[PDB]
C-alpha cells in the first residue's frame, strides 16, 4: 500500500520463488 | 538444502495479505511429500504460524491450505503433537462456524485425528464448546463429511455422561435418527449407529431416541449386508427396547428379529432374543404379531441350539414367558412348545449350572406352559415338580437364615405358583403331596409378601379338593393363617383361602 510496503511486498515474493528453486 | 524452514515461517508472521496467502500455499505443498512434512512439524514457531493465520486469516483460498497442512500433519503421531501444544484445537473449533464448505471437511478432520490417537484432546474439543458446534452441523448432506462427524460425537460421547446431556439438549438425538432414514452410505450409518448405540446407554438420551423415532429407524437396517452396521443396530436397540414397550408400526421390525433367530451368529442371536424379551413384555400387540410369524418355533430352536449359554436361554426364556400368556394366541403357544420339543430342554434349565436369572425366567415359563391341560402329564414325566420342590424348599430355608441378582423370595413365588397351576391334574397333585409339601405350603401362609400367600392359598385350594390332602394341611394347623387370610385386602387372597376352610369339613 505505501512506497516502502510495496517494496517490501515485491521482496517477500522473490524470497518465495527463490526457494522453489532449491528443492526442485 | 532442504530445510529453509526459518524464512516461511517470517513470511506468514507478516502484517499483509498477499504475503501470508502466497506463504500458506508454498508450506502445503511441502506437507503434500511424506519427508518435508517432518520439517514443518518439530518446529514449534512454523506450526504457530499456522495456527494464528489460519484462526485470522479473511482470504478463502488462505484458510483452505493452512488447514490442510494441520490435516497433513494430523497423519503423522508427532504431529497431532504439534498441533496440540501448538494450540490448534480451540482454534478448529472456531472454525467449525466457518460458512464456506470445503474447509470445514480440513477442519473436522483433523480434529478427527486428535480425538482418536493425542492424549488430552478429547477433554480440549469439549472446553472450546466443540459438542455444540458438531451437533449444530448434522444438517449438512455430504456423505464422508458426515461420517467423520458422527465419529467425532462417538468418541467424544463415549464413556462420558456430560457429553451425552450436552448432545441430548443440543437436540443431537433426533439429528442421529434422521440420517438413520435417509441415508444409505455404510460408513455413516455405522459411525451414526455407534453414537446411538453410545447414547441408548443414558436414561434420559434413551426416551429421546425412542420419542424421535429410533426403534424403526433402526430396524431399516437389519437385513442390511453390512455386518458391522447391523450388530451395532442391534445392540443399540437392546438398549432402548425396555423404553419401547408404548411405540408402533413394529411389525416389520417384529417379523425381522424373528428371522434373526436362525443367524449363525452368536451376538445377533443374543440380542435378537433380548429385544423380543423386552418388546414381548406386557405388550398385548406385539405377543399376537411374534407369535403369528412362528416365534415358538425360533425360540424353541434357540434355546436347543444354545445349549448352556446362559446368554442366550435367558432372554429367549423370558420371551417365551411373555409369550405363553395373556393374549388371543396364548394357548396356541403354550401347545407349540410341547410340538416343537421344548419341555425336556425348558425342564433341563432348571437344574445346574443354571444361574438364578435363568431359574427365575424358566419357573414362570413353566408356570405358563401348564396353564394348557396338555402339558400336565409331559412336564410331569420330566421331572419339573420334584425339582421346583427342591428350589422352593431352599429359597425358604434362605429367606429364614439371619443371593446373586435376584431375591430368594421371587424363587418361592416363582416355585408355589408353578406348582397351583400343575396340582390342578390329579397325578401331578399325589406327587406334590406325597413330598412332603403341604408343610411348607402352611409356613408360606405366614408370609408378608401377598403374593406368596396367594400361590399358597391357591396350592392348597387345589390339594384340599381330594380328601387326604385336606386331612394333612388341617393336621399342619392351617385353620389359624387360613381364618387370618379370609380377611385379606387381596380378593384373591381370600377366595382361596375360603375354598381351603370349605374343604376342611
Ligand atoms: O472436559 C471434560 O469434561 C472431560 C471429562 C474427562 C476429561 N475432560
Ligand atoms: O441421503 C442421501 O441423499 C444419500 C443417499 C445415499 C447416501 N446419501
Ligand atoms: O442350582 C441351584 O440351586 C443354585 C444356582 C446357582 C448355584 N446353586
Amino acid at each position: 500500500l505505501s512506497q516502502e510496503q510495496l517494496e517490501h511486498r515485491e521482496r517477500s515474493l522473490q524470497t518465495l520463488r527463490d526457494i522453489q528453486r532449491m528443492l526442485a | 538444502a532442504t530445510r529453509a524452514i526459518p524464512e516461511l515461517t517470517k513470511l506468514l508472521n507478516d502484517e499483509d495479505q498477499v504475503v501470508v496467502n502466497k506463504a500458506a500455499v508454498m508450506v502445503h505443498q511441502l506437507s503434500k511429500k511424506e519427508a518435508s512434512r517432518h520439517a514443518i512439524m518439530r518446529s514449534p514457531q512454523m506450526v504457530s504460524a499456522i495456527v494464528r493465520t489460519m484462526q485470522n486469516t479473511n482470504d478463502v483460498e488462505t484458510a483452505r491450505c493452512t488447514a490442510g497442512t494441520l490435516h497433513n500433519l494430523s497423519h503423522h503421531r508427532e504431529g497431532l503433537l504439534a498441533i496440540f501444544k501448538s494450540g490448534g484445537i480451540p482454534a478448529l473449533v472456531k472454525m467449525l462456524g466457518s460458512p464456506v464448505d470445503s474447509v470445514l471437511f480440513y477442519a473436522i478432520t483433523t480434529l478427527h485425528n486428535l480425538l482418536l490417537h493425542q492424549e488430552g484432546a478429547k477433554m480440549a474439543v469439549r472446553l472450546a464448546g466443540g459438542l455444540q458446534k458438531m451437533v449444530a452441523l448434522l444438517n449438512k448432506t455430504n456423505v464422508k463429511f458426515l461420517a467423520i462427524t458422527t465419529d467425532c460425537l462417538q468418541i467424544l460421547a463415549y464413556g462420558n455422561q456430560e457429553s451425552k446431556l450436552i448432545i441430548l439438549a443440543s437436540g443431537g438425538p433426533q439429528a442421529l435418527v434422521n440420517i438413520m432414514r435417509t441415508y444409505t452410505y455404510e460408513k455413516l450409518l455405522w459411525t451414526t449407529s455407534r453414537v446411538l448405540k453410545v447414547l441408548s446407554v443414558c436414561s434420559s438420551n434413551k426416551p429421546a431416541i425412542v420419542e424421535a423415532g429410533g426403534m424403526q429407524a433402526l430396524g431399516l437396517h437389519l437385513t442390511d449386508p453390512s455386518q458391522r452396521l447391523v450388530q451395532n443396530c442391534l445392540w443399540t436397540l437392546r438398549n432402548l427396547s425396555d423404553a419401547a414397550t408404548k411405540q408402533e408400526g413394529m411389525e416389520g421390525l417384529l417379523g425381522t428379529l424373528v428371522q434373526l433367530l436362525g443367524s449363525d451368529d452368536i451376538n445377533v442371536v443374543t440380542c435378537a432374543a433380548g429385544i423380543l424379551s423386552n418388546l414381548t413384555c406386557n405388550n398385548y400387540k406385539n405377543k399376537m404379531m411374534v407369535c403369528q410369524v412362528g416365534g415358538i418355533e425360533a425360540l424353541v430352536r434357540t434355546v436347543l441350539r444354545a445349549g448352556d449359554r446362559e446368554d442366550i436361554t435367558e432372554p429367549a426364556i423370558c420371551a417365551l414367558r411373555h409369550l405363553t400368556s395373556r393374549h388371543q394366541e396364548a394357548e396356541m403357544a403354550q401347545n407349540a412348545v410341547r410340538l416343537h420339543y421344548g419341555l425336556p430342554v425348558v425342564v433341563k434349565l432348571l437344574h445346574p449350572p443354571s444361574h438364578w436369572p435363568l431359574i427365575k425366567a424358566t419357573v414362570g415359563l413353566i408356570r405358563n406352559l401348564a396353564l394348557c391341560p396338555a402339558n400336565h402329564a409331559p412336564l410331569r414325566e420330566q421331572g419339573a415338580i420334584p425339582r421346583l420342590v427342591q428350589l422352593l424348599v431352599r429359597a425358604h430355608q434362605d429367606t429364614q437364615r439371619r443371593v446373586e441378582g435376584v431375591r430368594m423370595e421371587e424363587i418361592v413365588e416363582g416355585c408355589t405358583g408353578a406348582l397351583h397351576i400343575l396340582a390342578r391334574d390329579v397325578h401331578n397333585r399325589i406327587v406334590i403331596r406325597g413330598l412332603n409339601t403341604i408343610p411348607l405350603f402352611v409356613q408360606l401362609l405366614y408370609s408378608p409378601i401377598e403374593n406368596i400367600q396367594r400361590v399358597a392359598a391357591g396350592v392348597l385350594c387345589e390339594l384340599a379338593q381330594d380328601k387326604e390332602a385336606a386331612e394333612a394341611i388341617e393336621a399342619e394347623g392351617a385353620t389359624a393363617p387360613l381364618t387370618e387370610l379370609l380377611h385379606s385386602r387381596n380378593e384373591g387372597v381370600a377366595t382361596y383361602a375360603a375354598a381351603v376352610l370349605f374343604r376342611m369339613s
